[PDB]
Parts: C-alpha cells; sequence; structure tokens
C-alpha cells in the first residue's frame, strides 16, 4: 500500500509548469502537500480534507491542486520560479488527527537557465597499497563531480549486483564552487572489502551514478551532448600482484 | 495554535541514549507527534501522545507535560541506524498540524581500536584523492577554507561480514601538487 | 452561573428523497452552527457566533466537515453491509460536555443506527459498549485503537470544555441571563363534573422549570397533569401543572426556576 | 426497524385575547425519521405564509421542529396543525383549543 509521488526528480526552466502526482490506495480521506526547506519545519501548500475539496495551506502562492478522486491529490506548478527549488512531501492521514503516511519526496530545481545542467563525470579511486598492508583491508573510492542539479543515486556493483555493506556514500552533494548559486556539485563515497576480497582478480567493482537531467523531449540548441536523464559509472578490477 | 521549539542537531555515541525535546506553546491541542526523518527519505510516524505521561515503543519512548508545553522523545542503546532527523509536531484546536524544525540526530560507532591514517587512491584510469579513516569519533574534521580544496563529512560504513566500523573522510583537490597532509591538518 | 452544554449531532441519511448529512451543534437550547451536504458550508445559527469568529472559523470548519460527511457515507454504507440493510437508513452522532453548576465536567459520545442506540462512549473506562454483534464488531476495531481512545478522551475533557468556555462568553447576553415566570393560577369547571386547579408559567428563560401542587403545604400530590415545556416562539417558554379537587383544603403552586422558589396558595 | 411517531402541540404564544394580535406555535417532537411534513390550517385552509425552526436533535436520537405564524384569534376561526409521517398511516390534524 502507502503513497505514491511522482516524479522523484525534476528539473525546471524559470516559467516552466509541470504536476507532481500521488496516489493512495489507503481510503485516506486527508491529503497534503508540504514543502521542506534547510532550517525550517514543513510547511503546508494545500490540502483537502476529502474528494471534492480542497483550500491553501500556509505557502500556497505560485501551486494549485484538484482533489476529484479519493486516490489522488496533484500539485499544479503554475510558472517555476527560483525560489520554488524545494523537496516537496505528498501525505495522507485517514482523518484530520491519524498519523500521515508520507511519499518518498520530489527533489525539484528551478534554473534561469537549462544551459547550466551538466551530468557527473565519475571516477574509482584504488584501494591504497599502505592501507592493505597495514589494515589488510581496501578502501575504494568514487567521485562524482561537475554535476547539475544536485539530482543523483550513486550505487555499488560487485560483479554485477548492487551492494550495501562497506558502503559509505556522502548524504548530500557538496558545491564545486559554493559562492555561485547554480555551483555544479561533487559527491564521493567509500567501499572497504577485505583485502583477500580486493586481490582476486575475478571481482568487478562499479560505481553507478544515475543523474537526472533533461528529457529525450526538451530543446537543446548546444555543442556538448543534451545533458538527459542517464547512468554515468567508473569501475575497477581486483588485482594479485 | 502558535509555536514549537526543538534542537537544530544532538550528537550521541552508538550503545547510549539521547532525550530530544520538543517545547510548543498553543492555546488549544489535539496531541503530539514525533516523526522520523532518514537522509533523503519521507518522514515515518514514530510516536503519538495526548494524555500527560510515558508512552514506551521498543527502544523509543515518547514523554508529554501538557501543562508544561513539554514533549521528550527517548531513544535507548543507540544504533547507527537512528541516525535521521527527528520532527516534533503537534495538531492546535483546529486540527492545523504544526511542525518543528526538526532535530538532527548523529550518532557516533564506538571505535574500540582507533587506527588513525591517511591515504592516498589512485583513479583505476588515471589524478587521485585522499582518505582519512579509521579514527576515534572524537576526532574533528576541519571542512577546509582552500578553495581548489574539497573535503567531506565524516561519514560511517560498516563491513557487516567482519563486525567492524570505520569512520572516514576525502578530500580531493584541482591543483597538481597537493598533499594528503594539506589535507585534514 | 448553571450548567451549560456544548452538544454536536450529525445526521447521515443514505437514499434521501432531505440532505445526505446535517451537522447542528447546541450551547444549551440554542443551535450555534449547521452544515448540511446541499449547502456544503459551516454557518452560525446564532447572531454571537457570528459576530465573535472571524472568517477563517468558518472556513476551516467547513473543511472538516466535508471531511466528517465523507466518513459517515462511508461508515452509514458500511453498517447496512455488516446489517444486510437496503434502501434508507439513518446513523447519528452526538458529541458533548456539560460544565456542571459546581464546576465539575460530563464528557459523552454515542452513535445511533436508525434512532438506536448502537454505540457509547465511556471516557472513564476508554471502553465503548456495543448493543449487538455488528456494534460488538466496530467496537473491536475502535478499541483497537489506543490513540483514538486517549484523543476522545482529550477532546470531551479539554477542547470540548474550552470550546463551550469560550462560547458562553460570546453567548452571554443571552445563555446566563433569566426571564422571571410570571405564574398564574386559576379555577376552572373544565369539563360536566370536573373542577381543576391550573398553575400556569410563561415568559421564562433557561427553560429548566419545576412545578408542583401541593395539599396543606406537607404533602406533593400523586395525580398532577403536566404541560411540557415549550418554546413560546420569543426566546422564552411555557409550562403549566393542573390538579382536580373537591369544590370545596389549602391547595399551593411551587415553582423552582434560576435559583428562585414561588408558592401560590389558592 | 423502530421508528416514532410525532407529538404534536398547538398553543399560542401569549395567552389567547379574541381580536389582539398573537403567535400560533405548532410544536413537533420526539419522531423518527426525520422526513416529516407541516401545516397550519385556518377552518381547514393551509396558511401561506408560515415559519419554522431549522430540524432540531434531541439526546434520544429523536427530532423537534416548531411551525409558527403571527395570527388574531377569534371566536369563529377554528385554528389546527396538520402533520404527516412515514408513522401516520393518514395525516394527522390537531385542533388548537381555548
Ligand atoms: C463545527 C462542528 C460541527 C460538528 C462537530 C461534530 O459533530 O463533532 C464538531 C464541530
Amino acid at each position: 500500500a502507502g503513497v505514491t509521488q511522482t516524479p522523484k526528480f525534476q528539473v525546471l526552466k524559470t516559467g516552466q509548469s509541470m504536476t507532481l502526482q500521488c496516489a493512495q490506495d489507503m481510503n485516506h480521506n486527508y491529503m497534503y502537500w508540504y514543502r521542506q526547506d534547510p532550517g525550517m519545519g514543513l510547511r503546508l501548500i494545500y490540502y483537502s480534507a476529502s474528494e471534492g475539496t480542497t483550500d491553501k495551506g500556509e505557502v500556497p502562492n505560485g501551486y494549485n491542486v484538484s482533489r476529484s478522486t479519493t486516490e489522488d491529490f496533484p500539485l499544479r506548478l503554475l510558472s517555476a520560479a527560483p525560489s520554488q527549488t524545494s523537496v516537496y512531501f505528498c501525505a495522507s492521514s485517514n482523518r484530520e488527527y491519524s498519523p500521515l503516511h508520507f511519499g518518498n519526496g520530489t527533489r525539484l530545481t528551478v534554473t534561469e537557465d537549462l544551459n547550466k545542467v551538466f551530468p557527473p563525470e565519475v571516477a574509482v579511486f584504488e584501494p591504497s597499497e599502505a592501507e592493505i598492508s597495514h589494515t589488510q583491508k581496501a578502501t575504494l573510492v568514487c567521485l562524482a563531480t561537475g554535476f547539475y542539479p544536485d539530482h543523483v543515486e550513486l550505487s555499488w556493483w560487485v560483479n554485477g549486483k548492487e551492494v550495501h555493506s562497506g558502503v559509505c556514500t556522502d548524504p548530500q552533494p557538496l558545491k564545486e564552487q559554493p559562492a555561485l548559486n547554480d555551483s555544479r556539485y561533487a559527491l564521493s563515497s567509500r567501499l572497504r572489502v577485505s583485502a583477500t576480497f580486493w586481490q582476486d582478480p575475478r571481482n568487478h567493482f562499479r560505481c553507478q551514478v544515475q543523474f537526472y537531467g533533461l528529457s529525450e523531449n526538451d530543446e537543446w540548441t548546444q555543442d556538448r551532448a543534451k545533458p538527459v536523464t542517464q547512468i554515468v559509472s567508473a569501475e575497477a578490477w581486483g588485482r594479485a600482484d | 495554535g502558535q509555536n514549537i521549539d526543538q534542537p537544530t542537531e544532538m550528537t550521541a555515541t552508538e550503545g547510549a541514549i539521547v532525550q530530544i525535546n520538543c517545547t510548543y506553546q498553543t492555546s488549544g491541542f489535539n496531541g503530539l507527534f514525533w516523526y522520523q526523518q532518514h537522509a533523503g527519505e519521507a518522514p515515518t510516524f514514530l510516536s503519538y501522545n495526548v494524555l500527560d505521561g510515558l508512552e514506551e515503543k521498543g527502544r523509543f519512548s515518547s514523554f508529554l507535560s501538557r501543562s508544561k508545553g513539554y514533549s521528550y522523545l527517548l531513544l535507548k542503546e543507540l544504533q547507527m541506524k537512528d541516525s535521521a532527523s527527528y520532527l516534533c509536531a503537534f495538531l492546535d484546536s483546529n486540527y492545523q498540524l504544526i511542525w518543528g524544525a526538526g532535530t538532527k540526530l548523529i550518532i557516533k560507532p564506538d571505535i574500540q581500536n582507533p587506527d588513525p591514517a591517511v591515504y592516498q587512491l589512485r583513479d583505476s584510469k588515471s589524478k587521485s584523492v585522499c582518505l582519512f579513516t579509521d579514527f576515534d569519533s572524537q576526532t574533528n574534521v576541519s571542512q577546509s577554507k582552500d578553495s581548489d580544496v574539497y573535503i567531506t563529512d565524516k561519514c560511517v560504513l560498516d563491513m557487516r561480514s567482519m563486525d567492524f566500523k570505520s569512520n572516514s573522510a576525502v578530500a580531493w583537490s584541482n591543483k597538481s601538487d597537493f598533499a594528503c597532509a594539506n589535507a585534514f591538518n | 452561573m448553571r450548567t451549560h452544554s456544548l452538544r454536536y449531532f450529525r445526521l447521515g441519511v443514505s437514499d434521501p428523497i432531505v440532505p445526505e448529512f446535517i451537522s447542528v451543534g447546541y450551547v444549551d437550547s440554542h443551535p450555534i452552527t449547521t452544515y448540511d451536504s446541499v449547502t456544503r458550508q459551516k454557518e452560525p445559527r446564532a447572531p454571537w457566533m457570528a459576530e465573535n469568529l472571524a472568517p477563517d472559523h468558518w472556513e476551516r470548519y467547513t473543511q472538516l466537515l466535508r471531511g466528517w460527511q465523507q466518513m459517515f457515507k462511508v461508515e452509514l454504507k458500511r453498517l447496512q453491509r455488516h446489517y444486510n440493510h437496503s434502501g434508507s437508513h439513518t446513523y447519528q452522532r452526538m458529541i458533548g460536555c456539560e460544565l456542571l453548576e459546581d464546576g465539575s465536567t460530563t464528557g459523552f459520545l454515542q452513535y445511533a443506527y436508525d434512532g438506536q442506540d448502537f454505540l457509547i462512549f465511556n471516557k472513564d473506562t476508554l471502553s465503548w459498549l456495543a448493543v449487538d454483534n455488528v456494534a460488538h464488531t466496530i467496537k473491536q476495531a475502535w478499541e483497537a485503537n489506543q490513540h483514538e481512545l486517549l484523543y476522545q478522551k482529550n477532546w470531551l475533557e479539554e477542547e470540548c470544555i474550552a470550546w463551550l468556555k469560550r462560547f458562553l462568553e460570546y453567548g452571554k447576553d443571552t445563555l446566563q441571563r433569566t426571564e422571571p415566570p410570571l405564574v398564574r393560577v386559576n379555577r376552572k369547571e373544565t369539563f360536566p363534573g370536573v373542577t381543576a386547579l391550573f398553575c400556569k408559567a410563561h415568559g421564562f428563560y433557561p427553560p429548566e422549570i419545576y412545578m408542583t401542587w401541593m395539599k396543606n403545604g406537607e404533602e406533593i400530590v400523586q395525580e398532577i397533569d403536566y404541560g411540557d415545556i415549550l418554546p413560546s416562539g420569543d426566546g422564552t417558554y411555557q409550562a403549566w401543572a393542573s390538579i382536580e379537587l373537591d369544590p370545596q383544603n389549602l391547595y399551593s403552586c411551587h415553582v423552582e426556576h434560576s435559583g428562585v422558589h414561588m408558592v401560590l396558595q389558592v | 426497524m423502530i421508528q416514532r411517531t410525532p407529538k404534536i402541540q398547538v398553543y399560542s404564544r401569549h395567552p389567547a385575547e379574541n381580536g389582539k394580535s398573537n403567535f400560533l406555535n405548532c410544536y413537533v417532537s420526539g419522531f423518527h425519521p426525520s422526513d416529516i411534513e407541516v401545516d397550519l390550517l385556518k377552518n381547514g385552509e393551509r396558511i401561506e405564509k408560515v415559519e419554522h425552526s431549522d430540524l432540531s436533535f434531541s439526546k434520544d436520537w429523536s427530532f423537534y421542529l416548531l411551525y409558527y405564524t403571527e395570527f388574531t384569534p377569534t371566536e369563529k376561526d377554528e385554528y389546527a396543525c396538520r402533520v404527516n409521517h412515514v408513522t401516520l398511516s393518514q395525516p394527522k390534524i390537531v385542533k388548537w383549543d381555548r
């Protein structure tokens, strides 16, 4: 069951319209749209007490909603503004006083110019010979660089299967130009395995970054490749030397 | 249906206890909620209190004094997975849901055998990065003031097959000449 | 001041001819608020509610009531499925609190199916009394939700009383006033063989009144006929008590109203 | 399904006195379900400018209303209250007396 919110990521040009979709299969009467911004509580944009009605929250300006059905509560951005860069959460509750069930969020970035959109470069850095000799462990680092917006999912793949154990990825992309308003971003991850695993040449290690950028549709009159939604990967193989 | 305050941030050691306070001022009240929000995920319900007292749910407890305008979320036997933001929220007389700015909970692993070291890793295609690893959880990593220098947050990995946790930070530079000792002090 | 109460009713009707859903609130005998599935708006039913509650109160309770209207429709349909019931039936809710003359408070929550006690809340034991086996099914689901039970107790004991006090102040000039009864006794040959004494009160507010007939000022009489406390239409009330007698004992009418006792001997 | 027939009571706002302006009340209570019809009749004749309280709710789950109209009583004029309800196999007319 639960709350299904789409899309997970979205980049818009100043002025562009979009609809975030939100569906719940729980028969909940109450649906909500929140924006979450650094250093402040969830702020309600609009809510719906049931099918057939909607009402403004605290920050409705620039948005609209409909609730023609129990299941769905869509959020319309009329005219994308940079102030609308945020994480949006859809929620439902059985009743006005019962617990909220939330969707998995929409990370939305609004730029004045889609020419600031760049996919990541990805490099894998191999474990230090000194770490291996001192610890009998081996830390691989992945570095995703030069990407905008900060809409990436980084995963580690060892021999074609995704791994979680021994992995630490930075929670938030870091600005390469912290001054700049629309700085491009970097993100690091570590995968740590035993020396004996790193030393087996059968082992293939891939760092994969899913980037959310432009679609096949979007217009692009520019030298470089259209910065579309795409996976960028780098890889290393175990070594026995 | 007015105001709500919680700490921006709390830091505690794995295995230990933390109490996250929430203070609220309202004329009208229909209950107080705690939600947990892991980095990059949706909030999930933890607790509801409307009458005065303590509600236990495993490792987690939620307290309310209605008269003191005061709730705490108590977390026992802290685990790395408890690392997340905790959001306090209450309903006013009209079911307006007023949200706290949230409290970020940072869990430090109990590093039994500190083995602090800086290593340099070469690019598999090749370029290099610096790794500060195996340090005690009481070690400061100073986010740099050199501008071609990038230093990440401390990050805790768990090699679950080895029952071994370790803190790391990563630094890199766009400068040809950059030593890994220049990073991390 | 005397006892005051705040009560909110819900009526649902499946297949109306009548609105699907009506809600009305009362402070004592006084309608304060209304909402139905036709207007889809929460409106004041007293001027002193209209004058002391900003638009955002009406707008916010409009949205809550649109919610309650939908929950009630779904709940009713469910009750008719549980019963193997088809065509029109009624679901009813009544919630409320009293602030008694001694400062102590009550709270009540109950539901009715086709005008019969279905479910009653005990806010002290935190439990629902079920009249039958479909009630006892809803009892279960409801009593499995401790957060809901505790929310309800807190509503009835804290919020309800705070609203009632808020509305008492708004309506004080109406609700805390006294219009003392005008009481007249007359003796009438009403029909052949029947001579009777009427003690008639009118012009009174509040409506709560005690009227009885006494014999030799000692004995309350056993054979008294009573006229209902009835609204006169002007915000005041009227009632009577009558006794039959031998045309030839001293009879006396006793009236207690709003802390005042009155005796009329013939 | 248990249904309750309405109690029907007809009376004046003030003590009646022929040729003095009064109000004629019909109080209809204790009934279920809510669907009711009420007229004030003057000598069997339906009266047009007739008012009524909104449907009211009793704690026992029954309903009540007040029908009223401004009227001047006389010796020859007969007033009454006609009510239909699903509980009644025909309208019930109650005459005002005195
Ligand atoms: C304004 C209003 C209307 C109905 C209720 C209730 O039935 O609970 C509450 C408040």
